């Protein structure tokens, strides 16, 4: 997999692909 | 949170698997 | 009929625009 | 859930924000 | 709605969810 | 039957690559 | 128009260029 | 235009909707 | 039915994910 | 090939890998 | 075409508009 | 390599197309 920093609308998109049917959460004020 | 992990620094694939549900 | 895997992958890409700063959960089951 | 309101019909903009935090 | 920089594909893509069955134009040279 | 909505979007992507700085207008009605 | 073009069929890089400035 | 309003400073939702047709 | 020029335009960004600094070839015909 | 088999199905991490060099 | 700098994600998605049918190969290691 | 022609260079049209199979 990548090793790479990831922001934004391309962060989110790797927790689609990486979560799958599971789903995921992006806080990004946390 | 995810931003300091995966945004300003890297997260790993096992790191991104932190933040699913 | 929709194709749910690319619509999802669309969905959050438009979530990350509209929700800005207070994020979101995506629970598509 | 999303999925079924917003893949079968276009949601506006109004609409994707009810699934923010 | 994000309170960002947006350019190139993401400002694209941004103004196509923003403008629905509108459309929108995109000229970066003005 | 294609989706128009997921379509458009791709669409648009593929303009921004190939109008490069000429633009574009997207008028898909 | 482009959605009626090229949403049924694949246009090419060609085709897409009509809808340029 | 909107490189400078949008893309080397900042536009607000209201002002990325000047762009729509 | 899968629209497959849609289908392809998302597999090849997860291969990008996927494949890191390996890269890939796509090869859909 | 990965169309036959990532377009009908959606394939994991682990699927998609094996289209990597 | 655009003139532009094109990385990861991005690039990717450039060579799978302007090859088409043909696909292509992404190496970045090369 | 693609990334010193593209990415951290600029190729044309025609220089991407290197990369075509
Ligand atoms: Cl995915
Ligand atoms: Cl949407
Ligand atoms: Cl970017
Ligand atoms: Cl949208
Ligand atoms: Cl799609
Ligand atoms: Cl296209
Ligand atoms: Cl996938
Ligand atoms: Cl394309
Ligand atoms: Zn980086
Ligand atoms: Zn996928
Ligand atoms: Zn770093
Ligand atoms: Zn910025
Ligand atoms: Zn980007
Ligand atoms: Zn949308
Ligand atoms: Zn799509
Ligand atoms: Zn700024
Ligand atoms: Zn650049
Ligand atoms: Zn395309
Ligand atoms: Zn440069």
């Amino acid at each position: 997999f990548v090793n790479q920093h990831l922001c934004g609308s391309h962060l989110v998109e790797a927790l689609y692909l990486v979560c799958g049917e599971r789903g995921f959460f992006y806080t990004p004020k946390t | 949170g995810i931003v300091e992990q995966c945004c300003t620094s890297i997260c790993s694939l096992y790191q991104l698997e932190n933040y699913c549900n």
